[PDB]
């Protein structure tokens, strides 16, 4: 019986999310630009946070803690 | 009409190509890569772990020395100590004072946990890429079939045989050397077996769980206990496999390029959506349907009605269908600025129907090959307010 | 049950039939798996 | 002291270089690379065999049709048969004459021999070669342990710690994708499992011996029983298995190029003589000896007496010793175009003690190097008559 | 009760029958191209053989 952070708050912007965010306990955020570039991101995070990611046209993916990976278009 | 494609590696997301054999009725294609798991050729190298200092219990003579041995346990480190008085129970017990001696022995050993939580190397070379490529095929309507990617490999699953690859885009995610711990895979330059500075990753390295010799530089050193007490002055670095769990680096599958998945299974690396695939199939020939039977669609008109500028098939476009007979009809649009939702459309006498779509130039002036009658759907489309969900179905972006 | 020299027995040195050899908090679940000298 | 040393990959020879450590006496080598087995990483591909049309025993309605089905065992083919009065050690038994039907099925599957005698393709890549390096240290006079090429890995076997490689000349004498057979390896372009065409090489692909699944296309087509009789036509192409044991090629053991041997075991490729190796080596400093206690053997002097122009050691040259100790003195030619037999030369107070060496170049102006004495052995040598016997230890030729 | 050879391979390529063969025992084959030019072909064939 394991563990689990609370959700994010999604907020749209041009080919970027905003992203503020609050967890309960140091969460390792990570990303992956799935580009051939990857330029992937990692960071504990258990202060609030709003953070940003430059999504790219063909995806990218975002992992809030254990809770599953998430993916998202943006064009 | 073994039907040659160059097909882009992208895993979910249907590529309705359209078979053009002369002289019987043409066929959609439904070819969705469902999975690119991959499956390098591997090496298992040594399985990691935490040590465990098991240390066999020391020797203690009373009045003189006891040489040690060098015993051939890994890292069996061992040296003779005198001058103790060892409290045991009763206060000491050896009677002399200087002449007491005390042999301490440790060597290393795998963990209980190195069997199940251990790290875990490979030299890793390139291997053979899969998928269970789903073809909802023409009228067939169904194969999901595992094949390869070896441009000479068929797979009769269903009824068509289907030739894939082999892909251009050799890029295998996995460098040389990996690391792999129970799910999180590590592109690590491990350093190899029998080197692994102790604290460093390695410290400990056995070839397999089972393997009884390893490899353990742990700069294991053995002190005097103090005071004249039993006990085992054991100075070690803690394992080079305790960090690298909490001082490591990030996973592949949350690093990696061009977009791939892992697991610690056959060591895929899946959904690698990169490049392109020369995909070709032959199809039965029972599957065609002779040209005489499906209706001649000719004498239309095409027109976008509201084409939406998008990935989501937010596309539209009224046909003004001419039937000469009334029945299913097959769709495509050969070039690829359009990707259309619909392989089939029915028809009744010389209707109109619609169907969506997705396009990346704002004026898609995309022919559209309705079963042997081919149109431009010339329009202008607009751009939507909402992007934040999964990947697309356009992925045909291009000068515009 | 065995016993052996616990280092730090409530005043001291001590030898007690609990000596504690091989902590093991290696695992995650909150647990910690240990030996006793002593055999209950 | 950490003596790094370029080193020709040849197998049978040793390579005795010097120690010249700064302080103290220096010690010679004897690297012998006793063998040069490679393991390339490699991948099971598919095992293939001859097939045997173990035909499953036929039906025979007498008055009416059996529809046959195809089941799912591998090449299942069955095809029902009309037209039959077939005779049964009684004549024929079914009473009708047309309605008699007779279903034939036969499937493929692995002989008995599949498990045993059976070739066996690989997709192969490039691994990790070894050696069982011995090495008759200095004073040592001994360690034979088996090492790795990776220009990292130790091998503490003996007293001296060690690192190869890795090695220049990258040539897997193995190709891509391989074919093996009991012993005989074959670097053979297999077409692929799952496609083999009948008659060719695999036309049965089985993944493993134990896979009861497969591929088998051997055109295996049934024919009708002849004028009323029990049997089964089952016409099909000799296994590509039986030819490809006397229509195939030649082993790799008789075609490589740059010298390797192979076997059918853990797929190595022994003592491929090609290229160089980065060799170095960190020795026991207690095996040195302490320099103020070898002899000083200066005011010297050296000369050849039956220079052979040869491979065997049939080079000489006394040399007029002029010691100030008396004892063992280790010697080589640093300059690789003498190879001596004697790593190491007792002397007496100023004596004269005869080698035996190997060159290449006519006028041999080596220099050798006496335990910190060096010397110019200036010479002519002679060509030998008698030149049919296995391989040399000169290995030197140059411009001469 | 006779004789009969192990079928053939038949394989296309531009006006051109490579034919990957592969008989039992010694097999005559033979040809005819139908043109009033004739131009047939015999050759007695017990090693297997691609021909064209």
């Amino acid at each position: 019986i394991a563990t689990l952070a609370p959700e994010p708050l999604v907020e749209h912007k041009h080919r970027t999310l905003i992203l503020h965010l609050h967890p309960d306990h140091p969460t390792l955020l990570t990303t992956r630009s799935l580009g051939s570039d990857a330029n992937p991101t990692r960071q504990w995070i258990e202060r609030p946070t709003t953070v940003n990611f430059t999504v790219t046209g063909e995806g990218l993916e975002y992992t809030w803690g254990n809770h599953p990976p998430k993916r998202v278009w943006a064009q | 009409y073994e039907h040659t494609a160059v097909m882009p590696n992208k895993v979910g997301i249907p590529y309705k190509a359209l078979v053009e054999r002369p002289g019987y009725a043409p066929v959609h294609l439904q070819i969705q890569l469902v999975n690119t798991r991959i499956i390098p050729s591997t090496n298992l190298e040594y399985i990691t772990c935490k040590y465990k200092t098991k240390v066999p219990s020391p020797v203690v003579k009373c009045c003189g020395a006891t040489q040690c041995t060098s015993k051939p346990h890994p890292d069996y480190q061992c040296q003779v100590f005198t001058g103790v008085y060892p409290f045991m129970w009763g206060g000491a017990y050896c009677f002399c004072d200087t002449e007491n001696t005390q042999m301490s022995e440790a060597y290393v050993e795998r963990s209980e946990e190195c069997s199940i939580d251990h790290a875990k190397a490979y030299k890793v070379h390139t291997g053979t890429v899969q998928a269970m490529v789903n073809i909802t095929y023409g009228s067939v309507s169904w194969r999901s079939a595992d094949v390869y990617v070896n441009g000479e490999t068929p797979a009769k699953i269903g009824d068509a045989k289907l030739i894939i690859g082999p892909l251009s885009s050799a890029w295998s995610p996995f460098d040389n050397k990996v690391v792999v711990y129970g799910h999180e895979v590590y592109n690590y330059d491990f350093p190899e077996y029998g080197t692994g500075k102790a604290g460093s990753f390695g410290d400990l390295q056995s070839r397999t769980s089972t393997s009884n010799d390893l490899y353990a530089n742990t700069n294991l050193k053995l002190q005097r206990p103090q005071a004249g007490i039993v006990h085992t002055p054991f100075t070690q670095a803690p394992s080079g496999f305790e960090r690298w769990k909490r001082d490591k680096g990030a996973p592949l599958n949350d690093v990696a390029p061009f977009g791939c998945s892992i697991a610690l299974e056959p060591l895929r690396a899946e959904n690698c959506a990169v490049g392109s695939i020369p995909i070709s199939i032959d199809i039965p020939d029972a599957a065609f349907t002779r040209i005489s039977e499906t209706p001649t669609v000719s004498d239309l008109e095409c027109k976008i009605t509201e084409c939406t500028y998008a990935s989501d098939f937010g596309g539209i476009a009224t046909v003004a269908y001419k039937s000469s007979k009334a029945g299913n009809c097959p769709i495509h649009s050969p070039s690829g600025v359009a990707v259309i939702k619909e392989n089939d459309v029915t028809l009744a006498e010389s209707g109109s129907f619609t169907f969506h779509f997705s396009t990346a130039n704002i004026h898609p002036a995309f022919k559209l090959q309705v079963c042997t009658s081919a149109v431009t759907c010339k329009g202008d489309c607009k751009p939507p307010k909402d992007h934040i969900v999964d990947y697309p179905a356009q992925h045909t972006e291009s000068f515009t | 049950p065995y016993i052996a020299d616990c280092p730090n027995c409530g005043h001291s040195r001590c030898d007690s039939p609990i000596a504690i050899e091989e902590v093991r908090g290696d695992a995650h679940a909150g647990v910690i798996r240990i030996q006793t000298s002593a055999m209950f």
